[PDB]
RNA sequence: GCACCUCGAUGUCGGCUCGUCGCAUCCUGGGGCUGUAGUCGGUCCCAAGGGUUGGGCUGUUCGCCCAUUAAAGCGGCACGC
RNA sequence: GAUAAACGCUGAAAGCAUCUAAGUGUGAAGCCCACCUCAAGAUGAGAUUUCCCAUUUCUUUAAGAAAGUAAGACCCCUGAG
């Protein structure tokens, strides 16, 4: 994960995803994509 | 010095209730309950004569919680020693002695002796049974 | 005598004050003390007290 | 609603009933039962049943598409079946069946054994391939799945289980 | 399950069969009466009365010859229970004898120890002295109380109060030989207690 | 920095004895990414249950050095007593 | 046994996708048990087994006083595990 208070797509296929009280960027493109907030 | 009824330590008459918790949340049926035993919604106060009633509580097992509380309202012992608070309540005691959940009344009376007397007239049963069927006991409905 | 007089309005069914707007209206002026007694002890007296205020805020 | 108002085409073989919020569906297969909520409505017009609902909530639209979808898997699951087959990669790599215990030779030194449930099979063709059938879809891939945490791939080489059709991806890094 | 109670002698050594030195406790029993049956439907759970020794009868009280009188023996002093036992097996006034502990082999011995009068605060603890020259004055004390902000003492700052006079298991015993007919249980290592004491030994909770 | 506070009198920092708490974690425990082949590693997330060495030179807070160890944490408690 | 970070299964809102709102799991020396000890002054003072069964005064018979006893304990004496 990389977990940063700021969270921004970084590719063309990041989506914004809700789970909890958060917010997600998950790819399928890269591994590397994966972002937290907190 | 004129009249009004100082009632005495011998005169009150008391009664044995039934209040069913089958889906009613803690705050309002410890409200209704502790303002039971003091002795009011009857005319013959006096702060001092125990003029309260008998509450037995019944199904102590399906109290509501509204929205969470469900994994939130931690409780708190400490225990007088170093490195001693046991948070190990939640909304557990729903479970496991759901008698005890006799906390959220027994704050809601005064401290004085007559918050000790008169929290001796609560009896709380997690069952849906007396074993106080000798004293004819009468229920209550809740709209409030 | 605040407390005693809404336990014995409570047991007709009014609620703690709409007995003193009630009986304001209807033009009835006891002292709270003298409510207090006719409270615990003239239960005829204080139905009648009460059913004259439900009768004034009756409009 | 897209999927919260298609039709459910119900083949031959189908029994439902109705027992205060259970829908009970028999058939050639199984015996699969549920419960839901009360804002559902069933419907009769011989074997195509659809659902129509009280509307005017917000939400309006979420529990017609998991109805749909959950009622589409229980009459697939009753007819047919469902199959999720694995494989083994990683030459010397084992699968062995006697009844209901898997054996996985995958290189500790162990083996691995792995029970069953009731309504699911285990089908070895071959010292590769590992076939899981049954009829619920959800127990099926609980099973599949605790399969593939037994050795999941690498980006290296490509051992352990994927799916039939898995993209793992290979970083071909240097010897040192 | 396995129960024996029984007295403290004292010390041996055993050459074992390879002819290895041992130390060896001498652990002695009698006949072993049980006295009552508790039940679930009448006490809430379940264990066996059990007691060894013989008074006279000068040294005992109607009360107590009136509840050994379900069993027909004399009126025997060290009265203690046994529990997590499945019954059956058990009629009200048998004998479990020293036969029970042949391939027992694992065993819990649980004496009392002994007693020490008051004694300071580092025999209790093991708390070090401070330096014997150089000036000081500080030989053999116990510390100090703690920090000043709490204006108080904090509890568990152990100080001066008696050694010893409480019971103590130890765990995961040998058992070297069991002789019927002299009634003895002989036991490597050391057990609490000082000599015609009790120990209870037990068949072993840790397997 | 200011001067509310203690001048009919409140002792300075290290060391000895004795601890206790916080987590922005030194080791052990569970994870995500890698410019991760392996053995090692780099970074970040959860986590306070226990443990954290003897010496040489300085009055020493600091420090440098020798030999070990899984590791030789940072702080509060009148810069603890 | 229930959790943390993390990993999923099924599934829509949003005809796809998607660990999540409905539903259902894996998951750490950490939480609650399991191991040892204290523990009914726990004034909410718990439970079981065994032992012991009646004079005078009337005060006006009330949970009255006074007196010799039963089961049993104590005073005193020889002592130490
Ligand atoms: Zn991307």
């Amino acid at each position: 994960m990389k977990v940063r208070p700021s969270v921004k797509p970084m590719c063309e296929h990041c989506k914004v995803i809700r789970r909890k009280g958060r917010v997600m960027v998950i790819c399928p493109a890269n591994p590397k994509h994966k972002q937290r907030q907190g | 010095m004129r009249t009004t009824y100082m009632a005495k330590a011998g005169e009150v008459e008391r009664k044995w209730y039934v209040v069913d918790a089958t889906d009613v949340p803690l705050g309002r049926l410890s409200a209704v309950v502790a303002s039971v035993l003091r002795g009011k919604n009857k005319p013959t106060f006096t702060p001092h004569v125990d003029t309260g009633d008998f509450v037995i509580v019944i199904n102590a097992d399906k109290v509501k919680l509204t929205g969470k509380k469900a994994t939130d309202k931690i409780y708190y012992r400490h225990s007088m020693y170093p490195g001693g608070l046991k948070s190990v309540t939640a909304g557990e005691l729903r479970d496991k002695n759901s008698r005890r959940l006799e906390t959220s009344v027994k704050g809601m009376l005064p401290k004085n002796t007559l918050g000790r007397k008169q929290f001796t007239k609560l009896n709380v049963y997690g069952g849906a049974e007396h074993p106080h069927a000798a004293q004819q006991p009468e229920v209550l409905d809740i709209t409030n | 005598w605040i407390a005693r007089i809404n336990a014995a309005a409570r047991m007709n069914g009014l609620s703690y004050s709409k007995l003193m707007h009630g009986l304001k209206l209807a033009e009835i002026d006891i002292n709270r003390k003298m409510l207090a007694d006719l409270a615990v002890n003239d239960a005829a007296a204080f139905t009648a007290l009460a059913e004259q205020a439900k009768d004034a805020l009756s409009k | 609603s897209r999927i919260g108002n298609k039709v459910v085409v119900l083949p031959a073989g189908v029994e439902i009933k109705q027992d205060g919020n259970n829908i009970t569906v028999k058939g050639p297969k199984g015996e699969l039962t549920r419960e839901f909520s009360s804002d559902i409505k069933m419907n009769i017009e011989g074997n195509e049943v659809t659902f129509t609902r009280p509307n005017d909530s917000k939400e309006m639209k979420t529990i017609h598409g998991t109805t749909r979808a959950n009622f589409n898997n229980m009459v697939v699951g009753v007819s047919e079946g469902f199959q999720k087959a694995l494989e083994l990669i990683g030459v010397g790599y084992r699968a062995q069946v006697q009844g209901n215990k898997l054996t996985l030779n995958v290189g500790y030194s162990h083996p691995v054994e792995m029970t069953a449930p009731e309504g699911v099979t285990f089908e070895v063709p071959a010292n590769t391939q590992v076939i899981v059938k049954g009829i619920n879809k959800e127990v099926v891939g609980e099973l599949a799945a605790n399969i593939r945490g037994v050795r999941p791939p690498e980006p290296y080489k490509g051992k352990g289980i994927r799916y039939v059709g898995e993209f793992v991806r290979r970083k071909e890094g240097k010897t040192g | 399950t396995k129960g024996i109670l029984g007295k403290k002698v004292g010390m041996t050594q055993i050459f074992t069969e390879s002819g290895e030195l041992i130390p060896v406790t001498v652990v002695e029993a009698t006949p072993n009466v049980v006295l009552q049956v508790k039940t679930v439907e009448t006490d809430g759970y379940e264990a066996i009365q059990v007691g060894y020794q013989d008074k006279r009868e000068v040294l005992s009280n109607k009360p107590a010859k009136g509840h050994v009188a379900k069993a027909n023996t004399a009126p025997k002093r060290f009265i203690k229970e046994f529990k997590n036992v499945e019954l059956g097996e058990y009629e009200v006034g048998k004998e479990i004898k020293v036969d029970v502990f042949q391939a027992g082999d694992v065993v819990d011995v649980t004496g009392t120890t002994k007693g020490k009068g008051f004694q300071g605060a580092i025999k209790r603890h093991g708390q070090s002295r401070g330096p014997m020259s150089h000036g000081s004055r500080y030989h053999r004390r116990p510390g100090s109380m703690g920090p000043v902000a709490p204006n108080r003492v904090f509890k568990n700052k152990r100080l001066a109060g008696r050694m010893g006079g409480d019971r103590v298991t130890i765990q995961n015993l040998e058992v070297v030989k069991v002789d019927v007919e002299r009634n003895v249980i002989l036991i490597k290592g050391n057990i609490p207690g000082a000599k015609k004491s009790l120990i209870t030994i037990k068949s072993a909770v840790k397997a």
